[PDB]
């Protein structure tokens, strides 16, 4: 059944997803937004669209739709055309993780281009590096100097001059095990410090209750002063811990400026003695901190979804490919396995190989949440 | 209560210090805010100061641009702008909430607010052209005449009919700010049409800050 | 902008997505003159709307009625909203359209003027539209609309057409077309140049 399962399961899953994931990712090709913050994502746009262009042969190939001609072209030409775009989307995912990790985590770094890093020389320099440095195999791959070889069957191990292709598509998965394994550190460092930055947030919001709780209950100048200090502090410490967060917070650093006024305001109305009017100013912020956690839980979800949103795609596009991959090669190398497990492990592999480029159809929600400037199109659209 | 000082023109870019003098109270113990309305818009807060502890709060606009200060001895809270705009042309108010916290209230006082019209145009001249009737135009035995201001500066201008002897039915229309800079309004009067032949109509426009006065006839051309 | 006569119950609504205690202060600005913050006014609350009741209207509580949207407190950032005018009922009536030449003054100053006025019109919406050579125009009419009457209550409209002299010349006929609730067609109030 190995040459009819794959028709009936991997050709007509294909199938289904060359119709949609084309069609949602040519959205975000305009880029009528950003200059030099953004344009990582539009890379991935376009290699996505370069996937999802080149996908249809697949498919016209594997069913055996095709002749013996198309299968060459798809063994020469689109196999190629896709695991570029989909290993230099794969790099292109690691470098928006480095934006972010450098972006949020440590201040500088410097390059020759902007201060968290050269997007426009490493926008220019990945896609080169990628397209035929990394897989000369474009025109080296005109059949093993002979067609004809099982007429339309075996028209894809047809290539000449040592078959090279095993040498880039084992670095191919390895720069992958780089990325990924970069990705156990950019993330999660950028979690350790987002839970850091959070932690201190509710810590001063917590002392900063107490201490109006203890205004509230207050009955001389010397409780008051003694409240309002602490509060003041408290405000400050978190105005200044908000500034490591994470960017989707720069309000914050907007707001707290009328908070540690009010303090100010009320801690000249317990200084000066007039204890019992001063307690009624710190009742303004009772009102202050209603409406600060309002919007904090506000932007926690929008930072949290934010942040662990790549991640996820991440995770579950590429990463499951190359755990099956794994297997497969080493079952290629060790004959001793079972064919029909041979042939249940083809199917996860190209299953697998379909989620991976089902990363063209789940780009957008990548597009949607972390581009600002997508959100106002989409609004004004 | 409060008196607001100091509005007038100003050209672009320039700077003006708007002095809100307080009176019946000290602003010691007080925070005094600015509600700018642009003309024919609605209030937008500007600045806040509360002299007490020396908090002071801006609107996201105008933070930077402006800076407010108090001063107790003469008990007047001073808006300073600098680096003026086309756009911050507006009535100013120095509102003052009952408590300087005003636990829940809002801005209780508020001043007779001041003019601060922000314009390059030069103090120019009324230039009163006639919108003549005609026999089409009558419906009902009425036909509406009337005269043109229009290319004047700066505000306000006050058109008669007759030196104030024709007042009824006269719709004098607010003077809109031209893509030019300069304003422009009309006075029109709908009159009967048989009393055209009998009744003389002139209209008068006085323009004050240049000191012009334009008596137009305006008639019907045979 | 909402209408209502003396002595009916009205409500203006402010919209703001704050869910703390109702601490919204209403101000009724009478035209040409300071503010006036807020037994007849009442305040209420429906999920994210403030709202002003005013149980019965009387000839002073014609005004524009501006909320300070909540979160305007921790002592100061005072968000006014877009703000409510309170009107006349006065039971529609069609406006009076008249169509003003430029005069030959203003044509001697290297431009034109055309005037339309609606005379004398309620309610407040009407459309004017500036017809040359039946050709629309856009942009280069400014319109001004005189405040409520005090006799009659009702308002006036100036719709100005603003061409350059080589540009008025260019054409023959012009052309003011007035759509107003009132008015069961648009009416086109025209003239041909040169034509007295």
């Amino acid at each position: 059944i190995t040459q009819q399962i794959i028709p009936v399961l991997y050709c007509m899953v294909f199938i289904a997803g060359i119709l949609l994931n084309g069609v949602s990712g040519w959205i975000f090709f305009y880029v009528p937004s950003s200059k030099s913050f953004i344009i990582y994502l539009k890379n991935i746009v376009i290699a996505d669209f370069v996937m999802s262009l080149t996908f249809p042969f697949k498919i016209l190939g594997d069913s055996g739709l095709g002749p013996w001609q198309l299968n060459v072209f798809v063994c020469r030409v689109s196999a190629v055309l896709f695991y570029v775009n989909m290993y230099v989307s794969i790099v292109f995912f690691g470098l928006i993780s480095f934006d972010r990790y450098y972006k949020i985590v440590k201040p500088l770094w410097t390059s020759f281009i902007q201060s968290v890093s050269y997007s426009k020389l490493l926008s220019v320099i990945v896609w080169m590096l990628m397209l035929l440095l990394a897989v000369p195999n474009i025109i080296l791959t005109n059949q093993s100097v002979r067609e004809v070889t099982q007429i339309k069957c075996i028209e894809l191990k047809s290539e000449l001059g040592r078959k090279w292709h095993k040498a880039s598509n084992y670095i191919f998965v390895a720069i992958f095990w780089i990325v990924f394994l970069l990705l156990i550190v950019f993330y999660t460092a950028i979690t350790k410090k987002i839970f850091k930055s959070h932690a201190d947030l509710e810590d001063n919001w917590e002392t900063l209750n107490d201490n109006l709780k203890v205004i509230e209950k207050a009955d001389n100048a010397a409780q008051v002063k003694d409240a309002l200090t602490k509060m003041r502090a408290a405000a400050l410490d978190a105005q200044k811990a908000s500034g490591s967060g994470s960017p989707e917070m720069k309000d914050f650093r907007h707001g707290f400026d009328i908070l540690v006024g009010q303090i100010d305001d009320a801690l000249k109305l317990a200084n000066e003695g007039k204890v019992k009017e001063a307690q009624a100013a710190a009742e303004q912020l009772k009102t202050t901190r209603n409406a600060y956690i309002q919007k904090y839980l506000s932007v926690k979800k929008k930072s949290s979804r934010n942040i662990f949103s790549i991640v996820f795609v991440f995770f579950v596009c590429f990463v499951p490919y190359h755990i099956a991959r794994i297997p497969y090669t080493k079952s290629q190398t060790e004959a001793h396995y079972s064919c029909q497990s041979k042939e249940i492990l083809r199917y996860m592999k190209e299953f697998t190989l379909l989620l991976s480029a089902a990363n063209v159809c789940l780009d957008p929600i990548i597009y949607f949440f972390l581009c600002q400037p997508f959100r106002e199109i989409l609004c004004k659209k | 209560q409060l008196v607001e000082s100091g509005g007038g023109l100003v050209q672009p870019g320039g700077s003006l210090r708007l002095s809100c003098a307080a009176s019946g109270f000290n602003i010691y113990y007080s925070s005094m805010h600015w509600v700018r309305q642009a003309p024919g818009k609605g209030l937008e807060w500007v600045a806040s100061i509360s002299p007490y502890s020396g908090s002071t709060y801006y609107a996201d606009s105008v933070k930077g641009r402006f800076t407010i200060s108090a001063d107790t001895s003469k008990n007047t809270a001073y808006l300073q702008m600098n680096s003026l705009r086309a756009e911050d042309t507006a009535v100013y108010y120095c509102a003052r909430p009952w408590y300087p916290w005003s636990y829940w209230s809002g801005l209780d006082y508020w001043g007779q607010g001041t003019l601060v019209t922000v314009s390059s145009a030069s103090t120019k001249g009324p230039s009163v052209f006639p919108l003549a009737p005609s026999s089409k135009s009558t419906s009902g035995g009425t036909a509406a005449l009337g005269c043109l201001v229009k290319d004047y500066f700066p505000e306000p201008v006050t058109v008669s009919w007759n030196s104030g002897a024709l007042t009824s039915g006269v719709h004098t229309f607010p003077a809109v700010l031209q893509s030019s800079g300069l304003y422009s309004l009309s006075s029109v009067v709908t009159v009967p049409s048989s009393s055209l032949g009998t009744q003389t109509y002139i209209c008068n426009v006085n323009h004050k800050p240049s000191n012009t006065k334009v008596d137009k006839k305006v008639e019907p051309k045979s | 902008s909402l209408s209502a006569s003396v002595g009916d119950r009205v409500t203006i609504t402010c919209r703001a997505s704050q869910s703390v205690s109702s601490a919204v202060a209403w101000y009724q600005q009478k035209p040409g003159k300071a503010p006036k913050l807020l037994s007849r006014f009442s305040g209420s609350r429906s999920g994210t709307d403030f709202t002003l009741t005013i149980s019965s209207l009387q000839p002073e509580d014609f005004a524009t009625y501006y909320c300070q949207q909540p979160w305007s407190w921790g002592s100061a950032l005072i968000t006014f909203g877009q703000g409510t005018k309170v009107e006349i009922k006065r039971t529609v009536a069609a406006p009076s359209v008249f169509i003003f030449p430029p005069s030959d003054s203003q044509l001697k100053s290297g431009t034109a003027s055309v005037v339309c006025l609606l005379n004398n019109f309620y309610p407040r919406e009407a459309k004017v539209q500036w017809k040359v050579d039946n050709a629309l125009q856009s942009g280069n009419s400014q319109e001004s609309v005189t405040e409520q009457d005090s006799k009659d209550s009702t308002y006036s409209l100036s719709s100005t057409l603003t061409l350059s002299k080589a540009d008025y010349e260019k054409h023959k006929v012009y052309a003011c077309e007035v759509t107003h609730q009132g008015l069961s067609s648009p009416v086109t109030k025209s003239f041909n140049r040169g034509e007295c």
